């Protein structure tokens, strides 16, 4: 199965990727309205 | 923090 | 009369901040109000306990926290307050809107790294200590 | 604009798949590293409840 | 007219949810009075609304 | 003053009552759930006992229910609602008191 | 005793009283949706 | 969705990342808890949800939507009553604001008939809704919520400011004699008291004075200070801002997340096992202040303007990643840990227990203290 520090690196990265795209949301978001 | 006595 | 919006907030987050700094556990469980270090220095912060406290740890807290909240709504709605008071001249106003909101933005981070160096003296290892 | 109601809708699709992942991950450390099993306390009735209604029935649950 | 149609529709199932649950405080299961009401729903859910929809 | 406020609004409810024909039925209708629940409530007194509570429960709260329903149907439909119209304002009616007669059907065994 | 072992509703007078009412509340509800829908305004 | 409720799609979205990943949701709600918080700290939001868009609407379907989700949430977990003096409570101070409409009779009035004589069906909360104090807060506002709007079909003939004072008086008048009529009845016998846990969370040294098992249990302690930072890092300074800004612009949802707020955070202070029930109101609230400081720095529609901008974003930015950071390794460190078998394996739990499961009579009883019950 997939081990603990691959689970901690999955965890992790989708919580950045997650960040991202909201900042980039609401970047977006506010410019254009 | 569960349902035991401390 | 009284019944003004500023005056029930600022009474509300006032409130909160006191909750949310066991101000309550100050009372239920009685503490000693601070200690004394090697030296009698008086030590603000119980060290390396996490569920234990000084009543003077609540005041500081208190002070850290409402000086955050203070700085995020300055940041919000108070920036062209400042410039109107302590600049009214007017010759310029985005370059002094953008020096009084970069100096906001540094100081809330000063702060927060003063919570945070707070903090690791009640756990001595928290991996992420913001200096 | 169309465009950029359309670049919404699919940028919240994706930050929404995200977002299970994120949960999802965050809470299976427990199941990768040791196995599957009930824990705490109260859940253990819990769980007992639910065999029970699930190996019966409803009414007799 | 046609829209008679859709309003005989409408009172079938006003009185029709009435009827299941009639015939659920005299003894029928709850599984049974829940297949009941979604046979009875779908089709009244579209010949409600078109009534409501025509007349108004 | 009492007295004269009365005359007033007995007017105006008789005026709003005339020119708008639904709004006379809503009104009987909430005149008469009143009474079954005064019916109901006399019952419990002349025998000072209330037994089958949740039958009892059963058939009081209707009665309630019915009566809000159908306040905040006349309320929706005299001035109606910025999003909400006439329509939905009587669909979404029709649906609350479908779900209360069925939770009372069941409440009353 | 389960919730289906009690005895019925149909059973209790006292039970008879509060179906009646039940009853007459639905009807009435009937006849006032059918009412409403009919007569113009 | 509730906090696209409040203020915009945007806030929303932030209000969602910050509950997915949060240490203080995530404390109750790992894989293998499956306690009743599971679910129910779901259902609340999606009740809440549905409040708000049948409050500021005024729709009755909205309000059965509510009213058929506080009879899931009544059915899940025995917390439903905070739900059933919180709905009242937003009811009585919008009547005190002078904020009262149709929309609000209309949806207060839906959702208590529905749902009160839908949660008197399940077996465990019997007859509680109308004859325990704790379920009487929603009764009053009920029949004052009739006296009120009575009041404004007398408001529009009497057609002078008579009635203002005329109004007052009255609403005194009723306020004081349904609180003695409910102290009578109480002493009478009718009404029952309030119940033994509730009263603690007044009467903080009263547990240990009378319930002598309501003391022991660690879940029932105040909380110091850390733990407020140790689960919600970087919104816990952040929230107190949120309520604030949320004040200086009131409206009908806005003073619904304000009494939440407050509320909860008296209650998260006075006991540790309720500050799950305060978690949510922080991301809403942090997720309202960080997007209100989005929007004066993120459209870049000059430069120290944009230096300006870039700055602030940044360093909220950081927090952001360092909010990521500090939940994982939260989650990892303490929230994440097995009780039946402790690192060391230790498997000595199991091993005792499935002994006594193989080579013993399956009549036979078994007799230990209570906390471990549940596990044999
Ligand atoms: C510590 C503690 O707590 N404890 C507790 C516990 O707890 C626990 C839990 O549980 C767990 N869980 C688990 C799962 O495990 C855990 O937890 P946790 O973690 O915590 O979780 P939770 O809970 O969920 O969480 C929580 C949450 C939180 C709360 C949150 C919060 C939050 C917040 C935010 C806050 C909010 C709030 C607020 C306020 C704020 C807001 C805002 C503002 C205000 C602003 O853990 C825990 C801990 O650890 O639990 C348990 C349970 O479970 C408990 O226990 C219980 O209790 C109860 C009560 O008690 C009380 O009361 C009593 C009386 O009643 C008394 O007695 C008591 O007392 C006691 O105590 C004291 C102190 O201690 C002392 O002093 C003394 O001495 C004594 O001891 C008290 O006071 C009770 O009751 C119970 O018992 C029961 O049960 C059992 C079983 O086994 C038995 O045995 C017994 O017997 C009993 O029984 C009863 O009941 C039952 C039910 O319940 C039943 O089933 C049975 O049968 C019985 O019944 C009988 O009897 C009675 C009397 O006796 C009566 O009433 C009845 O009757 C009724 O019913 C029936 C049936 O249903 C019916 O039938 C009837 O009806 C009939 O009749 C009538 C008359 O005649 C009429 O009217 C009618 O009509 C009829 O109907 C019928 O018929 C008809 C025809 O004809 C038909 O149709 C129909 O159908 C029918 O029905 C009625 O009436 C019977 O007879 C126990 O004990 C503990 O405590
Ligand atoms: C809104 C949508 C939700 C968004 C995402 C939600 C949740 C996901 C987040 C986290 C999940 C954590 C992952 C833990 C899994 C542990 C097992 C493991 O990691 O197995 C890994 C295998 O991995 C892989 O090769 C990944 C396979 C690639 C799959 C391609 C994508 C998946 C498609 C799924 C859906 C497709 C349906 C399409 C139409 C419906 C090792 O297993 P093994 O060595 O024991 O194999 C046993 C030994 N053999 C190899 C001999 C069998
Ligand atoms: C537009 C029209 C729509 C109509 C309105 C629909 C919804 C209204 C909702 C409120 C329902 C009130 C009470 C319902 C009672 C049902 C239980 C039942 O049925 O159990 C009853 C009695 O057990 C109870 O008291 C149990 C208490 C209720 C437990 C409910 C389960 C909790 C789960 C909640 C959500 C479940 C979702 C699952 C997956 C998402 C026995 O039933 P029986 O099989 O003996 O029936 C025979 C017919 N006798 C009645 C004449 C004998
Ligand atoms: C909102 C609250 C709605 C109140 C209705 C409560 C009914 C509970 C239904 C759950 C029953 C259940 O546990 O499922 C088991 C398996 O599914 C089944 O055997 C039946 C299939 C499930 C169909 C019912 C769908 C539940 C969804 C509820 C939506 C209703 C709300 C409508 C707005 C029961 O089966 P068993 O093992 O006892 O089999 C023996 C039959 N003799
Ligand atoms: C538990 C309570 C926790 C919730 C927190 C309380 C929030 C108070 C909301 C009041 C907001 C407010 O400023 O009221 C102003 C006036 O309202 C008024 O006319 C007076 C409102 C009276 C409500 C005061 C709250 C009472 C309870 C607090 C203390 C109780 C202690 C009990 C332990 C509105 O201002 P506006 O200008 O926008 O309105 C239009 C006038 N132009
Ligand atoms: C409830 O009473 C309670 C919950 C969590 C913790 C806790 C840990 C418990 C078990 C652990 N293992 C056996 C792996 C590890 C734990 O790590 C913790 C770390 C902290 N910090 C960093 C302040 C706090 C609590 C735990 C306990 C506990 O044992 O202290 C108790
Ligand atoms: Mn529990």
């Amino acid at each position: 199965m997939i081990s603990d520090e691959q689970l901690n690196s999955l965890a992790i990265t989708f919580g950045i990727v997650m960040m991202t795209l909201i900042v980039i949301y609401h970047a977006v978001d506010s410019t254009m309205s | 923090y569960a349902a035991a006595t401390s | 009369i009284i019944s003004s919006r500023i005056i029930w907030a600022t009474l509300s987050t006032f409130f909160i901040i006191c909750m949310i700094s066991a101000y309550m556990f100050n009372q239920i469980r009685n503490t000693q109000l601070a200690g004394v270090g090697p030296k009698g220095e008086v030590m603000y912060f119980l060290p390396n306990e996490f569920q234990h406290q000084f009543a003077i740890e609540t005041q500081v807290m208190v002070l850290i926290y409402g000086t955050l909240a203070a700085l995020v709504v300055v940041l919000v709605k108070g920036i062209q307050f400042l410039r109107s008071h302590l600049y009214p001249e007017t010759k310029k106003a985005y370059f002094i809107d953008a020096i009084l909101a970069s100096f906001c933005a540094l100081f809330i981070y000063v702060f927060f790294a003063a919570l945070t160096t707070v903090f690791t003296i009640k756990s001595p290892a928290y991996p992420f200590p913001l200096l | 604009s169309c465009v950029l109601s359309v670049f919404q809708t699919i940028l919240k699709l994706v930050i929404f798949v995200a977002i299970f992942g994120a949960a999802i991950s965050s809470r299976l450390f427990a199941v990768i590293k040791f196995e599957s099993i009930i824990h705490e306390f109260d859940p253990w009735f819990n769980y007992r409840a639910t065999k029970y209604l699930v190996n019966n029935s409803f009414y007799k649950f | 007219g046609v829209t008679a149609v859709y309003f005989l529709g409408f009172i079938a199932t006003i009185v029709g949810f009435e009827v299941i649950f009639a015939r659920y405080y005299l003894g029928t299961s709850i599984f049974e009075t829940l297949f009941s009401s979604l046979y009875l729903g779908a089709p009244g859910l579209l010949t409600s609304t078109k009534f409501l929809r025509s007349f108004g | 003053d009492f007295q004269e406020t009365f005359k007033t609004s007995k007017r105006a409810y008789f005026a709003q009552i005339e020119k708008y024909p639904k709004l006379k039925l809503i009104d009987t209708f909430c005149f008469f759930l009143v009474l079954l629940g005064v019916i109901q409530c006399t019952f419990i007194i002349l025998i000072r006992d209330n037994f089958p509570f949740n039958a009892f429960l059963a058939g009081f709260i209707i009665c309630v229910g019915q009566f809000v329903l159908l306040m905040s149907l006349r309320l929706q439909l005299c001035n109606s609602f910025p999003g909400i119209s006439k329509n939905r304002a009587f669909a979404e009616f029709i649906v609350a008191s479908l779900i209360l007669h069925f939770v009372c059907l069941h409440f009353i065994n | 005793l389960a919730n289906d072992e009690y005895p019925r509703s149909w059973e209790i007078s006292n039970s008879w009283v509060y179906i009646s009412a039940i009853c007459g509340v639905i009807v009435a509800w009937i006849f006032f949706v059918v009412s409403f829908v009919t007569t113009s305004s | 969705e509730f906090t696209k409720e409040i203020k915009d799609a945007s806030a929303g979205l932030l209000a969602a990342g910050f509950i997915a990943i949060v240490p203080g949701y995530i404390s109750r709600s790992v894989a293998g808890s499956y306690d009743n918080e599971a679910i129910a700290i779901t259902l609340l939001m999606v009740t809440f949800m549905f409040w708000i868009k049948a409050q500021k609407t005024g729709s009755i379907m909205h309000a059965t939507c509510a009213a058929l989700f506080y009879f899931y949430m009544v059915s899940a977990w025995g917390g439903y009553v905070f739900i059933t003096n919180l709905i009242p409570l937003h009811v009585f101070l919008l009547i005190l604001m002078g904020r009262y409409s149709s929309k609000l009779y209309s949806a207060y009035t839906t959702w208590y008939a529905i749902g009160t004589v839908a949660s008197m069906q399940i077996p465990f909360v019997g007859f509680l809704p109308i004859r325990s104090n704790d379920h009487m807060a929603a009764l009053g506002v009920f029949g004052l919520i009739q006296i009120v709007a009575f009041g404004d079909f007398v408001k529009g003939q009497i057609s002078t400011a008579k009635f203002k004072v005329i109004m007052m008086v009255s609403l005194f008048l009723i306020l004081v004699l349904g609180v003695v009529g409910l102290s009578a009845l109480t002493y009478m016998g009718l009404i029952a008291p309030w119940t033994g846990r509730f009263y603690s969370l007044w009467d903080t040294n009263y547990a240990k004075i009378h319930i002598p098992i309501i003391a022991s249990v660690s879940e029932h302690q105040p909380v110091s200070w850390p733990a407020f930072f140790f689960d919600t890092h970087f919104l816990i300074w952040l929230f107190p801002a949120g309520v604030f800004l949320l004040f200086l612009d009131l409206k009908d949802e806005h003073v619904f997340v304000i009494a939440y707020s407050v509320l909860c955070s008296y209650f998260a202070g006075v006991m540790v096992r309720l500050m799950l029930t305060l978690t949510p109101v922080i991301c809403v609230s942090a997720a309202v202040a960080l997007s209100k400081i989005f929007d004066i720095y993120l459209d870049f529609k000059k430069p120290a303007a944009l230096l300006a901008k870039l700055i602030v974003s940044g360093s909220f930015i950081f927090y952001l990643y360092l909010f990521v950071f500090h939940s994982t390794w939260v989650t990892r460190t303490a929230y994440s840990s097995p009780s039946v078998v402790l690192p060391s394996l230790i498997d000595d739990f199991r091993e005792a227990y499935y002994w006594l499961r193989m080579n013993s009579d399956e009549d036979s009883k078994v007799a230990a203290w209570w906390d471990y019950g549940y596990q044999i």
